[PDB]
């Protein structure tokens, strides 16, 4: 019933998402756990101010899809949990999309993106949870459409949160 | 260099690369 267009957790870290700026900002992290590779897109520049960190997906061919469903699983760390810890810290990030008939390739083009929503965690990671070695995984879902162009990008803007994306699943529904 | 803080407890498991 759900036809998967993009699946970050399963994609072995090979999608070539684009980050702006450079390599300061969002960072692709890899480890192996339970003899299964594991990917997190992470950023935590909570100390220095004026953070504007963008992450853009590969281009997704829409095909039959007219309404898409974007499921995210992420962690967000408590702004008071930083020994030191700045007044530039935030606990949300922004989700955007862009439709086009054309690949952008490598010029990022934030100006063509439309804001879907502010994404806020139900479960904030606190210093206690590091002690228990247990993960508070937020699950949030948004919907966009109708889509009418050949393809689309998702993008993520961080403005100074300590965020990890574990899962980004994009699908449409066929009945 | 990236000396930034640990995003979540998954980071306690060694071998992470960036
Ligand atoms: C700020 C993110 C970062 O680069 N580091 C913190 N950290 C983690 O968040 C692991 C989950 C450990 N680091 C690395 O793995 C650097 C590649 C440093």
């Amino acid at each position: 019933k759900e036809v998967v267009l993009l699946d970050f957790a399963a994609a072995g870290g090979e999608l070539g998402w684009l980050t702006h700026p450079y390599g300061k900002g969002w960072d692709l992290m890899q480890n192996i756990m339970n003899d299964m590779p594991i990917y997190m897109y992470s950023v935590c520049n909570v100390m220095s101010g004026d953070q504007d960190n963008w992450l853009r997906t590969n281009w997704v061919y829409r095909g039959e899809a007219e309404r898409i469903f974007i499921e995210l699983k992420f962690t967000v760390r408590d702004c008071n949990s930083f020994p030191g810890g700045a007044s530039s810290c935030k606990e949300t990030f922004n989700l955007y999309y862009a439709e086009s008939d054309l690949d952008y390739g490598t010029n990022f083009q934030k100006r063509l993106f439309t804001k879907i929503d502010t994404i806020a965690p139900d479960e904030i990671t606190v210093s206690s949870d590091f002690e228990a070695r247990h993960v508070k995984l937020n699950v949030e879902e948004r919907s966009v459409g109708p889509l009418t162009r050949k393809g689309f990008y998702l993008a993520f803007q961080d403005i100074g949160a300590c965020v990890a994306l574990l899962s980004v699943r994009v699908y449409y529904k066929k009945c | 260099a990236r000396d930034c803080p640990l995003v979540n407890p998954l980071c306690l498991h060694p071998g992470w690369t960036c």
